[PDB]
DNA sequence: TGCGAAATTCCATGACA
DNA sequence: ATTGTCATGGAATTTCGCA
DNA sequence: TGCGAAATTCCATGACA
DNA sequence: ATTGTCATGGAATTTCGCA
């Protein structure tokens, strides 16, 4: 502060004030003649207030804050003090965007068997058709085989009615869903427990986690749209046709239709495949088991050049889910308790609860 | 001649009238000939109309080459014939008064009637809700002749609901007395 | 058709039916024994109906259609006939997504002088503040200097009132806006004509075209949010502070604030720059002219590996603006009349009018 | 001593009462000392309150180091002093009854009054709408002493509205007769 | 005539309804 | 008839202070 | 033992509220 | 306590038909 600047004026060396410049006095203020011009050196005890005043003008980041300060002042390692303030400005931390991308996505293993895992979701509201507004979509993880049910609401009751019909065929080990109201109710939880079905939930506000069914939603809507061109949007009577049409469509990368992955043989549909006509059912189920295991599986894509990956104890911030107008898009900093996988973590909020959260709804707190 | 396959032949028939359950009175019974897999659909009448509506559900999952039935009115109607023609399904009738299926199907249809009868008594009006558990039971029942359940033959995997307790299927002394009381 | 298949059966060579395979008859149908098995060769006159039936099952693309057909049939160059049908399926053409990206963005030259070009836009609705719900934002292209006006509606009348106040300072050559209702009215057109101001409009539904002002909107909202943290969203009394705060914020890449680009000297604001204290105004305006011309200007980024660029006479399709539920996302094919620049074109719709359109709202029609 | 600059000194003063225009009665006049640039703000009163509200508009564009005024009530109030202190603006008063500016400012203020007077006559109630065109005129008027308009000195560029017709600024015989009729 | 560290520049990331 | 933009904060690169 | 063309595979693009 | 996916149609690569 005042002591340091004193020793400086009488020509002695203080660490980080380069010796080759002349430090003088003028108007009660320590100054120095630097290449860009004459700048005031304030006492250390004044520096935090300066950095803060500069920063607060427009809540600027590193360089735009520094450029204001440098207009009047110089002192050793200015950016160190700028960055210190940025790391403490609650407003900047919860309002600013991140400039680090997520690490590359995981490609979870395809469920080993039909019925190992169902992915379920709702589509809608659609235009009213016979009183119906939504579609329950159930996709078998291994095969892609899909079941469609029209509903009047994305409700637990309609979910349970529909799944009682579906599970007449088989009971799945796990049902994966998003956190829609219909799937998270205790009624639905009971329904699953009664049947020994494990409920598995996506991390919140992260539809990629239901990617299997979401992607089928796309095809469902695309086909319905094409069949409805130049007609009123009477979609109810088409659900069955669409179900059957898609369950029997080839995946160019797999060379198999979801029906073939489920049954190992085409039913009486158009252009049925006949290659196993001479096999016994048993020989056929044998070839099916082989086909099921050898399916193409994608790998984790390359990371982007500026991704971040979560580390236990790191400060990170959860994205606000439905942020009000003119309100921050981020919650206050919180801590990574556990790294479940490189794209999923448990955080302590600061109130605080444990939340399991997608890395896509996180940014790493800036400036540590 | 080519080996027998799922979807080669579905055998259909009605069971009922039954005591009302959620307004339903019959069960359309569908059995896959090769695998012995059973689909059950509750209906309000043994009509072409209820048959078409129910088979529309099943045939939006898988389409049989041949449907076999007796000469029930619902199945010999020209509307049902139109329906099947539309879908490329061949219809096949057993001669009147002489129903013939296969051993497998016959035995299956037998189990269906007996299992229904068993679980209805005590709660003759709550069968609509039990249809799912009935089908799972039937389709996860081991076939003495083949080493496999219908579930296994259809999907080529073990199931997550195996029915290890091969059940009595016969009416206990109480239930015979109860069944003869409900018929009073 | 029947003649061709006849000559084939009696062992002669027909072009495109490879000689090394044996073509026979069975059940009234020409067949052939191919590595994968025995396939029916239908008569040419039957092939279009087959391709169409296969395609219509689920309105599948090239491979998924082919895989159905190949289950039963073989003939020469099947995909040629598949692609022919895909190019004629109106439903697929207007429903499917594109899988070709736009060519890289243009970086238009910075307007040469302050007042050469204004970019204007509305932000809102915001939470009501003193009866106000919107903000008119005016950004000078060259300097980034910004003016803010609170309004009760994004209306022409409020636009005109605000701009009468602004143009008291200077009158701009060109005002660029998007196609908001307030800017496209004939009242506003008159207002501009009265003043010799040229009105310039973005292509429709393409906010990047107003990028200059849009990007300033971001900062405006970001600053307002930070200043409103833990307070009611009373933003009206902050517009002036925000205006002044941003007009005096440094752009780290330019090393200048919009105020400095406009005036060549800081006014009495905090941390005012003093480097030209010893220059005459004239020497100062001299240095300003030099600074204005030497500003960093970005270049067109590299094209993505699968971009398309428009060519005169090409069939392309305009994206439907607000597509109804279960309706196509694309209009019917239309033709490129003129390529205004590699990212902007004029098309004839097919009704049809001339539309000037962004390449981002176009896909090139598939299969020609 | 350092050369004179824009924003070094703003000279402020009120003109009016004027005939009502959209409910307005005065014009707060602000002139940049170095450049001669003019900002005009219509007010309902020569009060501190109207002065603060108007200067808040201007000072959200640029802040003067020094504001110069006469000892008008609105400018000597402690509220106005508070306002200026808040913004780091030094206040500066000419002595009572002895108004002093600069030659440039004096001449500018002169032009303002004369140009106002001229365009009000005929339409003494429509001046509120004309304030913009007035300021453009003033700020695109060539300065005999300097080779440049205020626009040019402020922004360092030519303007898109040059006022090539250096106007009469004097009242024609009709207007003198009309002005003496409106004063009846 | 080269070293360690500070300063500056680079630039991918994301958001403007 | 028109066209993306730029604050941000880690990392990469250059410059500084000293010898 | 190599050529032209057809067939197959590759894979960026975009959309699932 | 959890995790993206896959139809699509040009282009790149491999295979086919023939010699
Ligand atoms: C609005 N959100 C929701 C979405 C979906 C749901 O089914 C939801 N169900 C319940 C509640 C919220 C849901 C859904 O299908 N989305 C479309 C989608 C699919 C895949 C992608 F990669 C991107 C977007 C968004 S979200 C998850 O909060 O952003
Ligand atoms: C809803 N659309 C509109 C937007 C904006 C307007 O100001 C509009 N004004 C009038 C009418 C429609 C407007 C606007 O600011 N956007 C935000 C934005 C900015 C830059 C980007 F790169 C992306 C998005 C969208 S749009 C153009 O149809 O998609
Ligand atoms: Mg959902
Ligand atoms: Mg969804
Ligand atoms: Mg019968
Ligand atoms: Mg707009
Ligand atoms: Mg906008
Ligand atoms: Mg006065
Ligand atoms: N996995
Ligand atoms: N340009
Ligand atoms: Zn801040
Ligand atoms: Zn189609």
């Amino acid at each position: 502060l005042d002591a340091e600047l004193d020793q400086l004026l009488q020509g002695h060396y203080i660490k980080g004030y380069p010796k080759q410049y002349t430090y003088f006095l003028e108007d009660g203020k320590v100054k120095v003649s630097r290449p860009e011009g004459v700048k005031i050196i304030p006492p250390q005890s004044d520096r935090q207030k300066i950095v803060l005043q500069a920063h607060n003008l427009a809540h600027t980041g590193r360089e735009a804050t520094l450029l204001k300060i440098a207009n009047l002042y110089w002192w050793p390692n200015m950016r160190k003090d700028v960055v210190k303030q940025l790391g403490r400005c609650q407003q900047c931390l919860i309002t600013n965007a991140s400039n680090k991308a997520s690490g590359p996505i995981l490609r979870p293993d395809r469920p080993q068997k039909p019925f190992d895992k169902f992915f379920i979701d709702y589509i809608g509201p659609l235009p009213p058709s016979q009183g119906y507004l939504y579609v329950l979509v159930v996709v078998d993880g291994m095969t892609g085989f899909t079941w469609l049910y029209p509903t009047k609401a994305p409700s637990t009751s309609a979910t349970v009615k529909s799944l009682n019909v579906l599970t007449s065929i088989a009971i799945p080990k796990v049902i994966h869903s998003d956190q829609g109201a219909a799937f998270t109710s205790s009624t639905f939880a009971e329904w699953a427990k009664e049947r020994g079905i494990h409920l598995e939930f996506s991390t919140p506000y992260h539809p990629q986690s239901s990617g299997k069914v979401e992607r089928k939603n796309s095809d469902i809507k695309r086909l319905l749209t094409k069949l409805l061109v130049g007609r009123p949007t009477k979609w109810y009577d088409l659900l069955p046709v669409v179900q059957l049409a898609l369950n029997n469509t080839y995946s160019p990368v797999l060379k198999y239709t979801p029906h073939q992955l489920l049954f190992g043989i085409d039913s009486n549909t158009p252009f049925a495949n006949q290659d196993t006509l001479d096999l016994t059912r048993e020989e056929e189920l044998s070839l099916l088991q082989e086909i099921r295991t050898s399916l193409y599986h994608p790998s984790t894509p390359p990371a982007s050049s500026r991704s971040w990956s979560p580390v236990v104890g790191q400060l990170v911030q959860e994205r606000v889910a439905r942020p009000a107008s003119l309100r921050p898009r981020w919650h206050k900093p919180s801590t990574v308790l556990k790294v479940l996988n490189p794209r999923t973590v448990v955080i302590l909020d600061h109130l605080g609860n444990n939340r399991t959260v997608s890395i896509d709804n996180l940014k790493p707190t800036s400036h540590q | 001649d080519r080996p027998q396959k799922p979807f080669d032949k579905f055998f259909i028939d009605y069971i009922g009238p039954l005591p009302p359950s959620q307004g339903y009175l019959y069960v359309l019974v569908v059995v896959d000939g090769m695998t012995g897999f059973t689909w059950l659909y509750p209906t309000k009448a043994p009509s072409t109309s209820a048959t078409v509506k129910s088979l529309n559900v099943l045939t939006s999952i898988a389409i049989p080459k041949v449907i076999h039935s007796d000469q029930g009115a619902a199945f010999t109607s020209s509307t049902f014939a139109e329906w099947a023609k539309e879908r490329g399904i061949h219809l096949e009738f057993s001669t009147p008064y002489h129903p013939q299926s296969s051993g497998k199907v016959e035995r299956k249809n037998s189990d269906i009637k007996r299992l229904l009868t068993k679980l209805l008594v005590g709660r003759p009006t709550k069968w609509y809700d039990l249809l799912p558990v009935v089908q799972l039971a039937l389709n996860n029942t081991y076939s003495p002749v083949l080493k496999y359940t219908p579930h296994q033959l259809l999907f080529g995997i073990d199931s997550n609901t195996p029915f290890a307790n091969q059940d009595t299927l016969d009416l206990t002394r109480e239930e015979e007395l109860s069944l003869l009381q409900e018929i009073r």
